[PDB]
RNA sequence: AUGGUGAACUAUGCCUGAAUAGGGUGAAGCCAGAGGAAACUCUGGUGGAGGCUCGUAGCGGUUCUGACGUGCAAAUCGAUC
RNA sequence: UUCAAAUGAGAACUUUGAAGACUGAAGUGGGGAAAGGUUCCACGUCAACAGCAGUUGGACGUGGGUUAGUCGAUCCUAAGAGAUGGGGAAGCUCCGUUUCAAAGGCCUGAUUUUAUGCAGGCCACCAUCGAAAGGGAAUCCGGUUAAGAUUCCGGAACCUGGAUAUGGAUUCUUCACGGUAACGUAACUGAAUGUGGAGACGUCGGCGCGAGCCCUGGGAGGAGUUAUCUUUUCUUCUUAACAGCUUAUCACCCCGGAAUUGGUUUAUCCGGAGAUGGGGUCUUAUGGCUGGAAGAGGCCAGCACCUUUGCUGGCUCCGGUGCGCUUGUGACGGCCCGUGAAAAUCCACAGGAAGGAAUAGUUUUCAUGCCAGGUCGUACUGAUAACCGCAGCAGGUCUCCAAGGUGAACAGCCUCUAGUUGAUAGAAUAAUGUAGAUAAGGGAAGUCGGCAAAAUAGAUCCGUAACUUCGGGAUAAGGAUUGGCUCUAAGGGUCGGACGAUCAACUUAGAACUGGUACGGACAAGGGGAAUCUGACUGUCUAAUUAAAACAUAGCAUUGCGAUGGUCAGAAAGUGAUGUUGACGCAAU
C-alpha cells in the first residue's frame, strides 16, 4: 500500500518525457496544488486556480502571487526590501 | 423461463461469464453498498444509545 | 428549400407558370411556324441556378 | 383553470357580468369506501378563466342549480 | 523565388492576435490633479485573470473626482495584492506595496512595476509575470530618475513617470517545463498563431533562404547584415557574436 | 419503443432545443421544447444565492409581482442580510471614529 | 504582357455550434490494520489521474502490390490495417 | 423469392390476398439543416424516358395543395463587414470607425393666443450590416384532409402594446402590517442620478434525484394456442400547456457553548470566525393532489341497415422492482504557462426630487373587465432515385428520437413496432476466372522477403525473464479450468423493544450428479520470443503511385529589440500586423 516509490503525482505521465522533465514538474506540481495557510483568516485553506491567484476557499478571501506556489521567495525578500525603506522615510 | 433458472443459480458457470468480474459488477459499487449499511447500522445503534457517541466515532472510521 | 425567400419563392413561382405544352390552338394561327414549347423545363433534367 | 371552493363567491361569479356561459357536469364517481355516488360539478366561463366548483353532496347540488340567475345560459348534462 | 513566411505576419490576417477572452487592456489610471497632486484610494474589487497572459489582474475601482459614479480600472495584480486591500496612488502616497508612485516619491532602491516612459502613458515597462524595475538613482537635473529595466539595461526616465510598488504577480512561471506539444498548442491557443514552427532548412529553397535543401544545411553564413532587406533577414539577424558563453550577469 | 421528433425545424442539439418527452391524454409520446432554467439573483457584494427572491429568467421578472422580487429590508434585492448586517455596523463604526479622529488631532493641535 | 474572376474543393486563423459503444490499467488525496525499543516499515482498502491502453462508431488509409482497370467510380469495392 | 385472384389487346415486373424472407432501432423506421423547387395530392394516362418489360413511375396531360400574436425570419450582438468629418491616390478609389469633427434627444414645465414657440434641465467619444445551430416576450391537448396544420376545427391558455372602470388595499400617526431573526404577504407613491442582478457560458469523473423507457404482480376486457401440457401467450388499462395548494439538495436565522474532540461524504472535509444537537426561514428545479378532465382518448359489447351513417350500453383499476437504458439535473471532485463569448433585453436596490387626506384622495407592481396583434416562410424529398458527382452513378454531404434476448456492451447473431422484398429474366454447371472453404505425410525445402494463408484469442485461478528514466516491460512467457442439472453457504431494505415481525434482489464461493472428455460449442476474440539499424514518445504530410527513418513536438542553445523600438505589411497616407502587447515579452534561427 505504498503505490509508488519515486514518481507520485507523476504516475499520471508514465514513462513518456523522461526522468528529469517528469521530477521538475513533480516539485511544482506539489505546490500548485497544496493547501496553504491563510493571511487573514488563520485557515489552511488557500487553494490555487489560475497561476497567480490564490483564493481562500472559507473567506473568499483572493490573493495575488507565485505562478506555482502562494508567494514567491523573491516577492518575499522585496517585501522586507520595501517595508525597510518604507521605515525610514518615517523615522 | 431462462430468467427463472438463473435466479435459482444455474446458468453462471465459468463458461457463461464474457464480462470480467469488474465489468459484470464494479467493485465500487460493491463498496458503496457494503459502506453505506454500515454507516446506516453505526447511526441507528447511535440513536438509540446501544452504543456511546465515542465508541460510534471508532467503529466508524473503522468501518 | 423549406424556409425559403419571397424572392426565390417568387421566381419559383414564375418558373412553374412557364412550365407548360405549347398551346395547341397557336398551331392554327396564320404563318405560324412554332410547333412546341422549346424553352421546357423539368427539375430532373435542366437546373434553374437560384 | 381555477378552482373555486366558496359557495359565497360562486354566486358573485354566476352574475358578475362577463358571465354569459357556464355549463353543469355529473361524474359518476366513488368515494373511498365504494359506494356510487353522485358528485356534480360546476363550470362558469369567465373572460379569461373557467372557474369551476366542485360539490360532492347532491342535496346542495340540486338546490344551487336552482341558485343561479335564470339569465344564464347553462348547459346540462 | 516565394514570400518567406516571416514576412507574411506583416498583413495580419491569419496572424492577428487572438484576443476574445480579454479583459480589458491593462493600464493604469490616468494622471489627473488627484494622482499629479495629492493622492487617492480604491478598493481592488477582485483579481482575476487575463487570457494569454500568466500574471492576474487587478481590477480595482476608484470613485471619480468629478462626477457621482465609480469608475474601475484594470491594474496588473502585483503579487500580495489582495481583495479588499486599498490602493492608494499620487506623489504622496506612501511606499507600500500596491501602490502607485511617481518616480521621484520613491527612495533608491524601491522596486516598482508598471512604470510609464513617459509620464501618463499609463503603465510601459515591467508588466510580464514576475517582472520589476528598480530605481538606482535620482537627479533633480530635470525631474529625473535613472532605473534598472528586467533585461538589465538602465533607462533614465521622467520623475514624473509613475511605476506601482513591488514585483508583478505570476511568479515562477518559465520555471515548470511545457513536456508536451498539447500544451504548447493551448498556450499559444490564447495568443497567436506562431506555432508550431517549421524549420526553414527543411523547406524548399523558394521559400526560404535555408531552404535549398538535398542534405539539411544553412549553405552560406547564418547570420545576417542588419542592413539586409526583408526576404533575407531570417536567422540570426545583426548577431555582434555567436555560440555558448555562460554570460551570468549584464550591464552593471 | 416509442419513437419521437422535435417540433420545431431546429435539428441541432443545442441549449434552445432541449427536448422533455411527455405521455398525453392521446396516450402517445410526444416531446416539448422546455425554456432553459433559470438562476437565483446573486448577492451583489458576496454573489450569494438571494433569498427571498424568486428566481425567474429575467423578462419574466417583469410579469410578477413586487412582493416576489424583494425582501422587506434595506437592499431588498441587492444585498443579503448580512452582507448589511456587516454594511451597517461598518458604517457606524467608522463614522465613530471620525469624530475620534478629529477630536483627538484636534487635541495636539493645541499641544503645540 | 494587360485587365479581370474564384477559398462551394482544399490549406491556415478567427467566431458560433454539434459529436465520440463497451472494456484494461489503477497516478495524487484519504481510511484502517500489522511489525517495531525507536525511527520508521510493511499489508489491506478507498479514490479515480493520464496528448495511458484493448476496441466500435468517427477520423485514417498499411498490406493483398486483392477486386475493378472501355469501372459503380477521372480514385471506387473487399478483406487486412 | 413463390402461389393464386383481380385489371388489362397484352402481365416474371401493376393491384389485392396468401406464403417465404430482409432492414433488426448505430434501421431499408420516424423527422429535419444545406440544396432542390412542385418532385407532394387526385384524375386521365404510355409516344419518348426508367440500358429486360410496363397497364406501374420521381414520367406524360390535366387540375388541386402550403392558413400562425405564441414555429422561424424579423430584434441583439460575435469573428468580421462598412457609410460619415476627414487623410492618401492621375484616377478607377485606398485608409480610418471614434477615428485631429460645431456629429444629439429625452423628460417636462411655461402658455391655458395654443398642445405649443419656448422657459427648466441632466444624459451621449455615438452610422449601419453581420447568426433560420449563439442571445431571445408568450400555446397546449384532442379532432380534422386526396394533399395543410404547435397555423384549420373545438376546448383550454399565455405574452406584448394600448385603453381603462368596479372591487380590494393604504391614510386623521398620510405613503401597509406581522416575525427576536432568517423573512412572510393579494397589494402597500418613488423623478434625476448611481449601483447590483439576471441574460451568461470549459471539460472530465463518481455519487444523489426526476422524466420517459425497460421488466413485473393482481384484476377488468379483446385475441392466439389447445392430440397432450401451460390459473397460458399476445395485447388494452392514457392524462397536455396552463392555475391553486403543496413539495428540495444547497443556503441562511434563533437557542445553546464543544477534547474522551465530535459531525460526516462513494470520494476527508467542517467547527470558538460558533460544531454536534433542538427549532425555524428560503430557492420550486422536481414530484404529489385538484382544477384543466372525461365531456377527451383507449378497449370491449349489444342492437340496428341501400347509402350517409349510426344507436345504446358497459370498462378504462390497485401495486411492485433497480449498479437497468436514454436524457435531465443537483451538491461535490480532477484538470490547465488552456481558467473556458458579446450585446439587446428584463428586474432590483441606494437615492428622495416631488406629489399627496378627512367630509375626504392615494395607488391600475392586488384580483376583475375592454380592445388589437401586421409582413415573409410553412407542400415534399433529404438520399443505393427528389442535393452534388454529365445519370434514377456501389462515391460524397451537418443533425435528433432508439424496443426484447444472448452478452461487458449503442459489438456480432435472432426478434417486435414501422418499412421494404427494389436492383432484367429463363436453361445448363465445360475451361479459365472472382469470392468462399478443405487437404494424407513433410512443415518455408516455395520466395527478394512467410507475400497470401494458418495458428492464438473471452473469462476465472495460478504463474511470470533480461532491462528500466522505477512509471514500465506485462495479457511478458508458461499453465489449469469453462456445458447441463440438483443442491449448500455467504452477501440487503422496512416495521415493532440480542432476538422478532415483514419485504425484495441478484450476485459470489463451494459440493454432488451427468455426457461419445463436450462445454468463450454459433457469434465474438492478442500469436509469441531473442536481436541489429532507426525516429524518443502521442501527433503530421505528398486528395489520385511515396505514411517513412521525412515535418512537428517538449527539451536545449543561439540572435534582435526598452516603444523616437525589433520583425513585418503598403503605391501613398493623420495607413497597418505583433499590440487588450512590454523581456517569465514579441520577433528571427
Ligand atoms: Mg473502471
Ligand atoms: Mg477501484
Ligand atoms: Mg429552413
Ligand atoms: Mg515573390
Ligand atoms: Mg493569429
Ligand atoms: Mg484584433
Ligand atoms: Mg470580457
Ligand atoms: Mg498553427
Ligand atoms: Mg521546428
Ligand atoms: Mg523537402
Ligand atoms: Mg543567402
Ligand atoms: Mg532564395
Ligand atoms: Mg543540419
Ligand atoms: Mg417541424
Ligand atoms: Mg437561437
Ligand atoms: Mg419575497
Ligand atoms: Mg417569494
Ligand atoms: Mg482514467
Ligand atoms: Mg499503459
Ligand atoms: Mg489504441
Ligand atoms: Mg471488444
Ligand atoms: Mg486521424
Ligand atoms: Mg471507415
Ligand atoms: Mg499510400
Ligand atoms: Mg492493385
Ligand atoms: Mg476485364
Ligand atoms: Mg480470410
Ligand atoms: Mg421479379
Ligand atoms: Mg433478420
Ligand atoms: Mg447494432
Ligand atoms: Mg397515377
Ligand atoms: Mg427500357
Ligand atoms: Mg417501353
Ligand atoms: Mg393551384
Ligand atoms: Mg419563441
Ligand atoms: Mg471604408
Ligand atoms: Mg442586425
Ligand atoms: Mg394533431
Ligand atoms: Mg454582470
Ligand atoms: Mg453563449
Ligand atoms: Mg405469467
Ligand atoms: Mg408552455
Ligand atoms: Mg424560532
Ligand atoms: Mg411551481
Ligand atoms: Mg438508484
Ligand atoms: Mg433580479
Ligand atoms: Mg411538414
Ligand atoms: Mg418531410
Ligand atoms: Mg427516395
Ligand atoms: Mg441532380
Ligand atoms: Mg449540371
Ligand atoms: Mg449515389
Ligand atoms: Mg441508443
Ligand atoms: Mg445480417
Ligand atoms: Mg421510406
Ligand atoms: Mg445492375
Ligand atoms: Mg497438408
Ligand atoms: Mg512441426
Ligand atoms: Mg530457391
Ligand atoms: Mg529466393
Ligand atoms: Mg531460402
Ligand atoms: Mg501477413
Ligand atoms: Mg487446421
Ligand atoms: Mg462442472
Ligand atoms: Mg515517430
Ligand atoms: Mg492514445
Ligand atoms: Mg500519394
Ligand atoms: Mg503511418
Ligand atoms: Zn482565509
Amino acid at each position: 500500500a505504498k503505490r509508488t516509490k519515486k514518481v507520485g503525482i507523476t504516475g499520471k505521465y508514465g514513462v513518456r518525457y523522461g526522468s528529469s522533465l517528469r521530477r521538475q514538474v513533480k516539485k511544482l506540481e506539489i505546490q500548485q496544488h497544496a493547501r496553504y495557510d491563510c493571511s487573514f483568516c488563520g485557515k489552511k485553506t488557500v487553494k490555487r486556480g489560475a497561476a497567480g491567484i490564490w483564493t481562500c476557499s472559507c473567506c473568499k478571501k483572493t490573493v495575488a502571487g507565485g505562478a506555482y506556489t502562494v508567494s514567491t521567495a523573491a516577492a518575499a525578500t522585496v517585501r522586507s526590501t520595501i517595508r525597510r525603506l518604507r521605515e525610514m522615510v518615517e523615522a | 423461463a431462462h430468467a427463472q433458472s438463473k435466479r435459482e443459480g444455474r446458468h453462471s458457470g465459468y463458461g457463461k461469464r464474457k464480462g470480467t468480474r469488474e465489468a459484470r459488477l464494479p467493485s465500487q459499487v460493491v463498496w458503496i453498498r457494503r459502506l453505506r449499511v454500515l454507516r446506516r447500522l453505526l447511526a441507528k445503534y447511535r440513536d438509540a444509545g446501544k452504543i456511546d457517541k465515542h465508541l460510534y466515532h471508532v467503529l466508524y472510521k473503522e468501518s | 428549400a423549406a424556409q425559403k425567400s419571397f424572392r426565390i419563392k417568387q421566381k419559383m413561382a414564375k418558373a412553374k407558370k412557364q412550365n407548360r405544352p405549347l398551346p395547341q390552338w397557336i398551331r392554327l394561327r396564320t404563318n405560324n411556324t412554332i410547333r412546341y414549347n422549346a424553352k421546357r423545363r423539368n427539375w430532373r433534367r435542366t437546373k434553374m441556378n437560384i | 383553470a381555477r378552482e373555486i371552493t366558496d359557495i359565497k363567491q360562486f354566486l358573485e361569479l354566476t352574475r358578475r357580468a362577463d358571465v354569459k356561459t357556464a355549463t353543469v357536469k355529473i361524474n359518476k364517481k366513488l368515494n373511498k369506501a365504494g359506494k356510487p355516488f353522485r358528485q356534480t360539478k360546476f363550470k362558469v366561463r369567465g373572460s379569461s378563466s373557467l372557474y369551476t366548483l366542485v360539490i360532492n353532496d347532491a342535496g346542495k347540488a340540486k338546490k344551487l342549480i336552482q341558485s343561479l340567475p335564470p339569465t344564464l345560459k347553462v348547459n346540462r348534462l | 523565388g516565394r514570400v518567406i513566411r516571416n514576412q507574411r505576419k506583416g498583413a495580419g490576417s491569419i496572424f492577428t492576435s487572438h484576443t476574445r477572452l480579454r479583459q480589458g487592456a491593462a493600464k493604469l489610471r490616468t494622471l489627473d490633479y488627484a494622482e499629479r497632486h495629492g493622492y487617492i484610494r480604491g478598493i481592488v474589487k477582485q483579481i482575476v485573470h487575463d487570457s494569454g497572459r500568466g500574471a492576474p489582474l487587478a481590477k480595482v475601482v476608484f470613485r471619480d473626482p468629478y462626477k457621482y459614479r465609480l469608475r474601475e480600472e484594470i491594474f496588473i495584480a502585483n503579487e500580495g495584492v489582495h481583495t479588499g486591500q486599498f490602493i492608494y496612488a499620487g506623489k504622496k502616497a506612501s511606499l507600500n506595496v500596491g501602490n502607485v508612485l511617481p518616480l521621484g516619491s520613491v527612495p533608491e532602491g524601491t522596486i516598482v512595476s508598471n512604470v510609464e516612459e513617459k509620464p501618463g502613458d499609463r503603465g510601459a515597462l515591467a508588466r510580464a509575470s514576475g517582472n520589476y524595475v528598480i530605481i538606482i538613482g535620482h537627479n533633480p537635473d530635470e525631474n529625473k530618475t535613472r532605473v534598472r529595466l528586467p533585461s538589465g539595461a538602465k533607462k533614465v526616465i521622467s520623475s514624473d513617470a509613475r511605476g506601482v510598488i513591488g514585483v508583478i504577480a505570476g511568479g515562477g512561471r518559465v520555471d515548470k517545463p511545457l513536456l508536451k506539444a498539447g500544451r504548447a498548442f493551448h498556450k499559444y491557443r490564447l495568443k497567436r498563431n506562431s506555432w508550431p514552427k517549421t524549420r526553414g532548412v527543411a523547406m524548399n529553397p523558394v521559400d526560404h533562404p535555408h531552404g535549398g535543401g538535398n542534405h539539411q544545411h544553412i549553405g552560406k553564413a547564418s547570420t545576417i547584415s542588419r542592413g539586409a532587406v526583408s526576404g533575407q533577414k531570417a536567422g540570426l539577424i545583426a548577431a555582434r557574436r555567436t555560440g555558448l558563453l555562460r554570460g551570468s550577469q549584464k550591464t552593471q | 419503443a416509442q419513437r419521437v421528433t422535435f417540433r420545431r425545424r431546429n435539428p441541432y442539439n443545442t441549449r434552445s432545443n432541449k427536448i422533455k418527452v411527455v405521455k398525453t391524454p392521446g396516450g402517445i409520446l410526444r416531446a416539448q421544447h422546455v425554456k432553459k432554467l433559470a438562476t437565483r439573483p446573486k448577492c451583489g457584494d458576496c454573489g450569494s444565492a438571494l433569498q427571498g427572491i424568486s428566481t425567474l429568467r429575467p423578462r419574466q421578472y417583469a410579469t410578477v409581482s413586487k412582493t416576489h422580487k424583494t425582501v422587506s429590508r434595506a437592499y431588498g434585492g441587492s444585498r443579503c442580510a448580512n452582507c448589511v448586517k456587516e454594511r451597517i455596523i461598518r458604517a457606524f463604526l467608522i463614522e465613530e471614529q471620525k469624530i475620534v479622529k478629529k477630536v483627538v488631532k484636534e487635541q495636539t493641535e493645541a499641544a503645540k
